[PDB]
Parts: C-alpha cells; sequence; structure tokens
C-alpha cells in the first residue's frame, strides 16, 4: 500500500500541475481569440465604412437613370422572350 | 519539562492569533474589501440581408468621444477651451461637467467622423479618449425604412425587424479585466474574462428589387391620386414568405430629426380597416365547400335595396336582375351576398374565415402589430350575418387580408407568415378543399378579366386574378363613418393558371379622381404585377 | 489507512476541474477550433471586403462594370439584345 | 521509518510544488520565453532535494559531532563568497546569491544548519558562570553582523529567535537569560542603527495580498484562478505563494497548510522531546533548533503576507522558491529521519 | 526539381502553370496560340484553376477559350476561339456556367455564327446580343 500511496500521490501531482498548466493555456487562448475578434470588428468596420460610402452611387434610381441613358438600357419586352424549360 | 508547555502554548497563541487576524479580514471586512476592474467589451448586431444577397442594414464605425470627470476636474481651466470644439456656451459646459463631476462614464459627442474626432483630441485634454463606436446604417434608406425599423442610440432595437429580433442580432457582450488606476486610466489589459459572441446574419424574405419597385409605383400612385397615404404586400403562396412590402409616407431612418411618428406608422400592420367587398371569395368558398350551392346558380338581386330589419342593405348596381355567383363578385351585389349568407348561414362563413387568418395573429412579432376583430357569436343575428357577409362591421388589417388571399392562390393550404427567409417547404393546413379554392380561383380570374370588372387590373401576358373593393373609413367620436372619406383596396394573385405571387394594395382617402377600387388600386395592381413577375423569373402565359 | 480518503476526493476533484472545468483540456480544444475556424471568417471576409474596395474604386471612375448591377438588379437589356430565360 | 512525518512534509513538498507552478507561470513565459521555467527548475530542485536527504539518510549521525569543523569552515568560505563581488550578482537591492551555473547558492541556509549543529554540540558540554555566556555570542554574533551588512533581516531574525528558543530548551536562568537575549537584541539594534497605497509603483504587495483576502472566500476560487498575480506580483511564488495559496483555496486550504506546517513543526520538537528521552541530547537539542528555525521561518512568512509585520522578502519552507532553501529543508528532513532512526534502534 | 508548365500567359509579360506561380522562361514571344490571362495584382492564385475547371467544363461544349480577364471587381469576363465574348460575372460562376451551358445545348445549338456577345449576368438566363 505505501507503494501504491506513493503512486497515486506522484500522479495527483501531476494531474494538479496539469490543471495549472492548462488553466493558464487556457487563458493564453482567450486573449488570441480576443485579438483574432478584435481583427474580425476592425475588418467588418471597414466593410460598413466601404457600404456606407457606395451606397450613396449605387442608389437603385441612379443606376435605372444610367442604365436607360448611357449603355440605353431597356426593360425586356415579355412578347420578345425566349422561355426555355 | 514545562518549558515545553510553554513553548507550545506560545506558538498555539501566536497561530490563533494569526488565523483570527485573516478570518476577520476574510469574511468581515470583504464587502469593505482602484487595483483591478472587470470591465464589459461590447459587441457588434447582425447582417439583414434580402432573400440572397443584399445587406439592408448594417452597422458603421464612428469615433465616439468619451471625458472621465474625475479625470477633468483638473481642466477647470480647459472647459471654456474644449467647448469651442464642442459647440456648446463655456459656462454651459462647465455646468454640464460639474453637475455630473460624480459621474466616471460620461458621453461629450456621438456621430462624429474620424478626422473631426482626432481634431478635437488635437487639443490633448487629460481624460478625453476616442472609440470606435458601431453605428447602424441602412443601405436601401426609406424603402425598407419600416420593414427594418431602427435601432436607437443605445444600439437597441425600437421599431420593425430590428426591436423583433435583438436576441437574434445583438449578441451579448463580453467581459474584459484591466488594471485601473485612481483616476480610472488602465495600465494594462488583463486576462479577458469572457469574450464577445459575434451578431448572427438574419436574412430576410424580403426582395429589395420588388421592394424598390413596389415603393416606386406605390409613390407614383399617390402622387398620380392625390391621397394621404397608402401601403402595399407582396406574399408568396407556397411559403407564406413576405417577398416585399412598404408603406407610405415613409421616413429616412438613417435621417431621424423630427420625423412625426404617423411617418413610423406602419400602416401595414397597425392601421385596421373593413375589408368591404374583398370578402367575397371566402363567402363563395365556403358556399361551395358547404355543397348546397353551384357555380352555376342564378341569384336574383332586384331591385338592389333589400330591407333587413331596421336595416338597409343598400347596392352600389341596382341595374341588374338575375346575377350568377361570378356576377355577383363583379357587380359586388350587397344583395347576393346577403341573400346567400342567408341561405348558408354564418356559421360556416366565420368558420372559412378564421381558418384562412383573417382577423387572427400570425408568428411575426412586430412592436404595434394590430389584431384585428371578427366577431364571434354563438347565435346569428340578421344583420350581423349580411354585414359579416359583405365585409362590414368588422375590422382586418392588409397583411393577414394577403395571407388570406395567399391561402387562396395556394389551394387552400395556408401557411403561416415568415418575414424572415424560409429554408423548408412549410406544411400548412388545407382550409379549403382543392375542389373550391380551384373554382375560386376560376371565379376571380373571370372577375378579372371579363367585361364591367376591374380593366385597369389585367397584368399583360399573365391571367391575373383579383378583387377590387372600397372601405368607408370609421370616424372617431361620431358612432359610424366621416363622409367622403374612403379607402380604395384591390387584392389577388397571379398567375391564375398557377398562382405564385400574392398582393394586396391599399390606398387611403383619394379625393380627385374618385373612391372605386378598381378605379384607384387596380392599375397599381397591374404594374406590380407586371414588374414582380418579370422579376420572380415565371413563364408568361398570355400572346 | 485513513488517508486514502482525502487523496480519492482530491484526484477525482483535480481530475473532473482537468476534464469538466474551464482548465480542461476538452476547453482547450474547444477554444482552439474556435480560434482556427475564426481565423478562417478572417481571411475570407479581407478577401470580401477586398473586392468590395477594388468595385467601389471602379464604380467611381468607370461605368462598363455598373452594366452589371443594373441588369442584376432590373434584369434590363440593350435594344439589340435577346433574353434566353432557364425555368 | 517516520509515516505520518514523512507524508505530512511531502504534502507540503507537493504542494509547494504544485503552488509554484500555478504561481510562476506567468513571470517565466513573459520574462524568460517557455511559460515553465520556474517550475521545471523547481522540479529539478524538489528531485535534487530528495537525493541529498537519502544521502544525509546515508551518512551517520557521529559524523556531524566530529566533522562539523569543515562543515563551518565551507560555510564561512561560503559566507565570505556572498559578500566579494565578482562572484555574486546583486538582484533586489541585495547580492545574495553565489551561482555555479544553473543552481545559484544562497549560503544563509547552511549557515543557519551549521550554527545550529555547534550550538547543540557546545551546548551538549557547557548547559551549566560567565565564560560560557559570552562563548555562544561568538559563534552567532559573526553570523548576524554578515548577514545584516547583506541585506537579509528576516535570516538574522530567524538566527536570534531559534538560537534564543533552543538555549531555553535545555537549561534556561532567571534573569541571566534574559540578559543575554537583550544583549543579542542590543547588538542587532546597532546593527540596525549601523544601516537604517504605492500600488501604482513596485508596492503593490502591501496591500494585493490584504486585498485579495477580503474576496478569498470561505471555500475560494479553485485552482490557477487569482487576478492578483498575473504580472501584479514578480516572485510570487517566493514571497507571497501563501497568498496565492490562500486565493488558489480557499479558507480550507489556508488552514489546512497553517495547521499541517503545525502538525509537522510540532512533531520535530516532540521527536526532539523523544531524543531527549533517549539519551541522546546532541540530537534532541539539534531537533529543537531545527523545528524552531522551521516554526521562525514560517510565522514571519505568514506574518509578512498577513500584513502584521513589515516587509520580510524571506521564502516558505518546502512551499516557496529557492534551490538552496528546499535542499537545505530535505536536509533536515533527513536528519530528523535520523533522529527517528536512533531513537527506534532500540525499539524495533 | 518541379518544371513549369507552359499553360496559361499572365497578360504580356508573365507565364502561368496548373498552381499558377508567376514565372517566366528564356521565350515569351514562343506561346502565341496559348491563352490569355488576366486578373488584379493579387491575383496568381485563382485565376489560373478557374480557366482550367471552365476549360473542362466546357470541353464537351466544344469550345477552346482564348482570353480570360478578371477586374478587380471581380467580374469574369471570357473569350473563345470563336471570337464572342462572354461576361461570366461576379459570383455564382459555376451556377451561371451550367445555366449557360443548359440554354446552349437547348436554344442554342446552331446559332454560333450571329453573337456579338453572351452576358450570364442574369440571375435567371442571359442576354446574346446579335451582329449581322
Amino acid at each position: 500500500g505505501s507503494f501504491l500511496m506513493l503512486l497515486l500521490y506522484i500522479g495527483l501531482l501531476l494531474s494538479a500541475i496539469a490543471v495549472a498548466y492548462s488553466t493558464y493555456w487556457n487563458r493564453q487562448l482567450l486573449n488570441s481569440l480576443y485579438s483574432e475578434l478584435s481583427v474580425r470588428d476592425k475588418a467588418q468596420a471597414e466593410w460598413g465604412r466601404l457600404i456606407l460610402e457606395q451606397s450613396t452611387w449605387t442608389a437603385h434610381s441612379r443606376i435605372e437613370s444610367l442604365a436607360v441613358e448611357q449603355l440605353r438600357m431597356r426593360v425586356p419586352d415579355p412578347a420578345e422572350v425566349r422561355m426555355v424549360a | 519539562p514545562w518549558r515545553f508547555c510553554v513553548i507550545v502554548g506560545l506558538l498555539l497563541a501566536m497561530v490563533g492569533a494569526i488565523v483570527w487576524r485573516i478570518v476577520d479580514l476574510h469574511v468581515i471586512d470583504h464587502d469593505f474589501l482602484r487595483s483591478v476592474r472587470h470591465i464589459a467589451i461590447p459587441a457588434h448586431r447582425g447582417l439583414i440581408t434580402d432573400r440572397n444577397g443584399e445587406p439592408l442594414a448594417v452597422s458603421t464605425p464612428v469615433t465616439t468621444l468619451w471625458a472621465n470627470p474625475k479625470e477633468l476636474m483638473t481642466a477647470k481651466e480647459r472647459w471654456p477651451q474644449l467647448a469651442a470644439a464642442l459647440g456648446q456656451d463655456t459656462k454651459l459646459f462647465a455646468d454640464r461637467i460639474e453637475q455630473n463631476a460624480e459621474r466616471e462614464f460620461i458621453y461629450l459627442v456621438r456621430g462624429l467622423t474620424p478626422e473631426q474626432g482626432e481634431g478635437v483630441i488635437a487639443l490633448k485634454v487629460p481624460g478625453v479618449y476616442s472609440i470606435e463606436e458601431f453605428r447602424r446604417f441602412y443601405p436601401a434608406g426609406e424603402v425598407v425604412a419600416h420593414a427594418v425599423g431602427f435601432t436607437d442610440v443605445d444600439d437597441r432595437g425600437r421599431e420593425g425587424i430590428e426591436l423583433a429580433f435583438d436576441e437574434w442580432l445583438a449578441g451579448v457582450p463580453g467581459k474584459r479585466q484591466v488594471l485601473k488606476d485612481r483616476r480610472g486610466r488602465v495600465i494594462k489589459d488583463v486576462q479577458v474574462t469572457k469574450n464577445a459572441k459575434p451578431g448572427k446574419t438574419l436574412a430576410l424574405s424580403i426582395d429589395l428589387r420588388l421592394q424598390y419597385l413596389a415603393h416606386r409605383e406605390l409613390r407614383n400612385a399617390l402622387l398620380e391620386n392625390g391621397a394621404k397615404a397608402g401601403s402595399l404586400v407582396i406574399m408568396d403562396v407556397k411559403t407564406g414568405e413576405i417577398l416585399a412590402m412598404t408603406n407610405q409616407p415613409t421616413y429616412n431612418p438613417n435621417n431621424r430629426r423630427n420625423l412625426q411618428p404617423a411617418a413610423m406608422r406602419n400602416r401595414a400592420m397597425i392601421d385596421v380597416f373593413e375589408p368591404g367587398s374583398t370578402v367575397k371569395p371566402f363567402s363563395m368558398s365556403a358556399a361551395l365547400a358547404s355543397g348546397r350551392w353551384k357555380p352555376s346558380d342564378i341569384v336574383d338581386v332586384y331591385p338592389g335595396t333589400l330591407q333587413i330589419g331596421r336595416y338597409t342593405i343598400r347596392d352600389v348596381s341596382r341595374n341588374s336582375r338575375q346575377l350568377d355567383l361570378t356576377g355577383i363578385l363583379i357587380k359586388s351585389s350587397n344583395v347576393g351576398i346577403s341573400k346567400i349568407a342567408f341561405d348558408i348561414g354564418a356559421e360556416s362563413i366565420y368558420s372559412v374565415m378564421q381558418q384562412v387568418g383573417l382577423g387572427q395573429d400570425t408568428g411575426l412579432g412586430f412592436p404595434g402589430e394590430r389584431v384585428g376583430n371578427l366577431p364571434n357569436h354563438r347565435k346569428w343575428p340578421k344583420a350581423e350575418t349580411a354585414t359579416l357577409a359583405y365585409g362590414y362591421g368588422l375590422s382586418v388589417t392588409a397583411i393577414q387580408l394577403a395571407h388570406a388571399y395567399a391561402a387562396l392562390a395556394n389551394d387552400g393550404k395556408s401557411v403561416p407568415l415568415s418575414m424572415t427567409r424560409v429554408d423548408r417547404v412549410p406544411d400548412g393546413v388545407q382550409v379549403i378543399s382543392p375542389e373550391v379554392a380551384s373554382t375560386v380561383q376560376g371565379m376571380l380570374q373571370q372577375v378579372v378579366e371579363a367585361q364591367g370588372g376591374v380593366f385597369r387590373a389585367q397584368v399583360p401576358g399573365y391571367h391575373a386574378a383579383g378583387k377590387s373593393g372600397t372601405a368607408r373609413k370609421v370616424s372617431v367620436g361620431t358612432k359610424g363613418y366621416r363622409e367622403n372619406a374612403y379607402r380604395s383596396l384591390f387584392a389577388g394573385f397571379a398567375p391564375a393558371t398557377d398562382p405564385r405571387i400574392a398582393m394586396v394594395v391599399v390606398i387611403d382617402e383619394p379625393s380627385k379622381a374618385g373612391y372605386f377600387g378598381g378605379l384607384v388600386s387596380a392599375p397599381v395592381f397591374s404594374k406590380v404585377m407586371a414588374g414582380a413577375l418579370r422579376l420572380m423569373n415565371v413563364p408568361p402565359d398570355n400572346l | 489507512y485513513w488517508l486514502f480518503v482525502v487523496l480519492i476526493l482530491a484526484l477525482a476533484g483535480l481530475q473532473y476541474r482537468l476534464w469538466v472545468g474551464d482548465g480542461s483540456l476538452a476547453q482547450v480544444r474547444d477554444l482552439q477550433k474556435q480560434i482556427a475556424d475564426q481565423h478562417g471568417e478572417n481571411e475570407r471576409l479581407l478577401e470580401r471586403n477586398r473586392i468590395l474596395e477594388a468595385e467601389v474604386a471602379e464604380l467611381k471612375k468607370g461605368t462598363e462594370t455598373v452594366e452589371e448591377r443594373a441588369r442584376h438588379e432590373l434584369g434590363m437589356v440593350k435594344d439589340g439584345e435577346t433574353l434566353y430565360q432557364l425555368a | 521509518l517516520d509515516f505520518p512525518l514523512l507524508a505530512g512534509c511531502l504534502a507540503l513538498l507537493g504542494l509547494g510544488l504544485v503552488m509554484v507552478t500555478s504561481a510562476s507561470s506567468e513571470v517565466a513565459a513573459a520574462q524568460s520565453g517557455n511559460p515553465l521555467y520556474f517550475s521545471v527548475r523547481h522540479l529539478i530542485y524538489l528531485v535534487i532535494g530528495l537525493i541529498s536527504c537519502g544521502l544525509t539518510m546515508m551518512v551517520p549521525m557521529a559524523t556531524w559531532q566530529r566533522w562539523g569543523w569543515k562543515l563551518l569552515l565551507v560555510a564561512f568560505g561560503l559566507l565570505v563568497l556572498v559578500i566579494t563581488p565578482g562572484i555574486g550578482r546583486e538582484v533586489n537591492g541585495s547580492m545574495r546569491w553565489i551561482g555555479f551555473g544553473l543552481f545559484n547558492i544562497q549560503p544563509s541556509e547552511i549557515a543557519k544548519v551549521c550554527v545550529v549543529i555547534f550550538m547543540a554540540g557546545y551546548l551538549i558540554r557547557r548547559q551549566q558562570s560567565w565564560m560560557g555566556f559570552f562563548k555562544p555570542f561568538v559563534v552567532l554574533l559573526p553570523m548576524a553582523g554578515l548577514l545584516l551588512r547583506e541585506p537579509d533581516f528576516g535570516a538574522t531574525v530567524v538566527m536570534m529567535g531559534a538560537a534564543a528558543a533552543m538555549l531555553f530548551l535545555g537549561g534556561v536562568g532567571l534573569f541571566r537569560f534574559g540578559l543575554m537575549v537583550l544583549l543579542a537584541v542590543g547588538a542587532v539594534v546597532l546593527l540596525i542603527q549601523t544601516q537604517p497605497a504605492d500600488q501604482f509603483g513596485a508596492g503593490y504587495q502591501l496591500s494585493q495580498a490584504l486585498i485579495a483576502f477580503g474576496r478569498g472566500g470561505w471555500l475560494g476560487m479553485g485552482l490557477g484562478n487569482s487576478i492578483q498575480k498575473q504580472f501584479y506580483l514578480p516572485e510570487a511564488h517566493t514571497d507571497f505563494v501563501f497568498a496565492v495559496l490562500a486565493e488558489e483555496l480557499g479558507i480550507v486550504g489556508a488552514l489546512a497548510t497553517v495547521a499541517l506546517f503545525v502538525f509537522v513543526s510540532l512533531r520535530a520538537l516532540y521527536i526532539g522531546i523523544w531524543a531527549e528521552q533517549a539519551k541522546q541530547f546532541f540530537s534532541a537539542y539539534v531537533a529543537y533548533g531545527l523545528a524552531f528555525l522551521w516554526i521562525g521561518q514560517f510565522l514571519i512568512n505568514i506574518g509578512v503576507n498577513v500584513g502584521l509585520l513589515p516587509t520580510k522578502g524571506l521564502t516558505l519552507p518546502f512551499l516557496s522558491y529557492g534551490g538552496s532553501s528546499l535542499v537545505i529543508c530535505c536536509a533536515c528532513l533527513g536528519m530528523l529521519l535520523r533522529i527517528e532512526w536512533e531513537r527506534r534502534t532500540h525499539l524495533g | 526539381l518541379d518544371e513549369q508548365l507552359p499553360i496559361a500567359r499572365w497578360g504580356d509579360e508573365a507565364l502561368l502553370n496548373n498552381q499558377g506561380q508567376a514565372f517566366t522562361p528564356k521565350e515569351l514571344a514562343n506561346y502565341e496560340h496559348l491563352p490569355r490571362l488576366h486578373g488584379p495584382q493579387r491575383a496568381q492564385q485563382q485565376v489560373m484553376q478557374q480557366y482550367q475547371l471552365l476549360s473542362q467544363l466546357l470541353r464537351p461544349l466544344g469550345f477552346s477559350i482564348a482570353r480570360l480577364e478578371m477586374s478587380d471587381r471581380g467580374g469574369w469576363a471570357l473569350t473563345t476561339a470563336q471570337g464572342v465574348e462572354i461576361q461570366i460575372g461576379r459570383d455564382h460562376v459555376v451556377d451561371k456556367i451550367r445555366r449557360f451551358v443548359s440554354i446552349y445545348d437547348k436554344a442554342l445549338k446552331d446559332q454560333i455564327s450571329n453573337i456579338a456577345r453572351i452576358d450570364l449576368r442574369y440571375p435567371n438566363g442571359l442576354a446574346v446580343a446579335w451582329r449581322e
């Protein structure tokens, strides 16, 4: 039993040091995750800024006017449409 | 040896003093016991998209300037300098700061562009810092303002989908630890307690092309008819999605300065009205579901001035004596609908009207989404039966009226509404048997196509199927209605051969040209289905 | 042999905290996979908004590519064109 | 052997190992690269301490009676070398360590064990005169003078306290004992005469452990969850390792450690009592001295941690970091297990 | 040592392989027949693989790709050996290719001699411009 007690005690010590190492590792991974989420947040901030700048020029009415004026695009006529199934 | 005893006793006394001190400090003074601070990092909202790929509401970074007044008592001589960068009186700014001197967190300016942020912070006044606060921005502008709503300054939903989906869009914030000081300044960012949850992207079922379209010709209808307000709803019949929906007059969600709440009034959900002659198809559905009536039964409606008790059921047209059920729908004969209701009884009428969804609620959950009222009585008073037959004495909003007409167009298989996009085919309740649904679709097709009905509502290259209507708007105070104030209504679906799109068009108080539904809402009906059927990519069936 | 009970209890608690609690290696793998997927969506979103800035760069100076949106949103066609539809 | 004493001391040893592993990871990672630096070196220190305890168990006791003179000769050599420059590094205001590679050596502990051994070897001779009164003082006064010229006050304090107590066991006077105690106190006060909040600075420790205990709680917040040890305290694995243990194991673990220290220390004093009843005066006296040295170090560490006493950057037996302190503690352990062995020779 | 595969040309300067890393050999003018490929500066990772997959997918159509272009916007433009340009569009490239293949096999069997351009930038079908 004495040798069994020694083995159980050293196993407990190994488990405890593993718990400490794993808790520190989890703290490090949480820090890394916060870093990546900050990167994602600033990337989506840039995306939102770009969308805000684009929306003032790609509006529906403006693009309709552009299509009908510059390239002389016209709304399609259902009489002349090749319906294919 | 007693030296043993005295040494052991002294050791135990010191140990007891130590343990007494530690137990005193740990628990007794725990509440009393600048070093470390536990802070919360905010999260950003989700993305609201149309059916396929177009964003409808986005969060944009805005530099927001805040200050810590505890660091700002040292700026007694600097508040006049800082007030110029703000735009407020120096004495007034000093009063504003001093009344909240005890406050630790105070906002100076929000909604400011970053460049002005660096310009203001160039003064380098202690305690002032810049944060990248996210402001919600709406690419579609006023087009989808009512269907998406808006958030408040606190980045919390207030109306529309924003308020309806706060738990889905606005993710839960994250927790962080910092090394604060006496002035609140952070030395080192300590381990994050719990990280923030990103907001989930919600894909609406509204198609922005159809929404742009409907909005365009509906404001065209208002300017052409000179009416006070109006609304329009698009519905897919196979899935119940609200493919498009708009109200007027609209508001710009990105510029909310002095918007009067009736501009915020989402009439497709808040405004109640009697459908009028719009509910004739459900009456016919009940009549043909009972099996007593047939589509080819001649009904006499002369003289068109039927008397019921002390009430008079006036009819619009008194120049037709014998009229079939299709003729009843075409002429909107109140006498004919009254007679058929008397023959069939209002029990089945109310049965089919609750089954389709009229006057009930649907799983949408919007702020101020009204319920309507379809009265239910154990008995059936004759005047009540007549009013239920021809529409009056009842209140239904446009959204569930569109749902009912979609159910009619969906072979009676009513499907619950889903403004969010639907991924799996829903299975609803077979409200109306297929034979009755097909017959009703046929009568609606003849109503829209045959002469004497609504020629303006015919959709080129497509078999339309719709029914007009007019509502005598209800007046508050005077029991009844208000003179010369009628709402034009039209509803239907297309193509009549195999429906895929439903519609309800409502225009409030057209007082210039006329009040007839087929006169006002029919051309809008035809235009919106022309565009929507072209965009929905279904094959035309006329040439 | 009294002290075995305390050692068993302590080892059980330590293993529970090592396999279940916030310090568990299971949470280690959870956070590793979460960060891997997070980085993947970072790189995808960076590619996405880089394409976005490129297209907005073209939008302010050109017009030949606004036809993409003008004929996707509206289905518009030029005069000398024929629509072949599949349904 | 001695099952209960060995179990208690090994509990202390393993608990110190886990405590240093849990408390030194942040500082090791930051200013040393790999996060497992102090812990991995502490494991090696632990194993060599076990080997040294075995070696002291394999070397007879009469050797300390006869071969102690060379032990104090090398102790004097190390105590000279700790003050000379070139073979010593000055860290945190004091050049206490001497380096031979990866094993920094603090000579205070070996000096303490040697001076205890010679005090016992003198007191077995002159328990029963003024010449004896003056003779014992030349044994330890150079120790106190050297260790106080070096910035090391806790070692001199534990030296004086241990010496006074372990004279108090084995022949005490009525007023002359107080006389020698007061002259020793006067000498240390003269040495003090020769050489005489702050949370934003490096004085964070004075209130850090106080607020930590305030937030500790009855059961604690589990293994490695203290928020006052991640870069808040440098070398927290040495001075405030007991505060870290308190935050990590609550009132339960804190009182368990305090009571187990008390148990092992009173067991040391009580096995010294047995040796006294076993007619082994030298063994009894060295046991009393070692036990009182341990209790002095333990009490001063807990007192500085709780805040009842001024700052004393001294290690904790079997818990704090440091190769020299743990090696000497293990050697003392081997000495005590011997004392048990010689006492049991007639029993078994 | 891996040998580069002269399968594609980046503009008129560089040569591309299956992976498409930018390499330039001893002689450049030798490959008149080799297809021309264009793209943004950060596009030596995707244009070549898209060209290869499109060629493999359209091989039963009897179409050999002549020039492939990518605007920085990402919209793809394709030109074939018969001289007709195709505006595939930004996204949904494989869906649009399947749609165009079906439409060509159904209602564009022999109409291969009077098309100015084929525009796939539609969510449902395509538009064909005609030449006299």
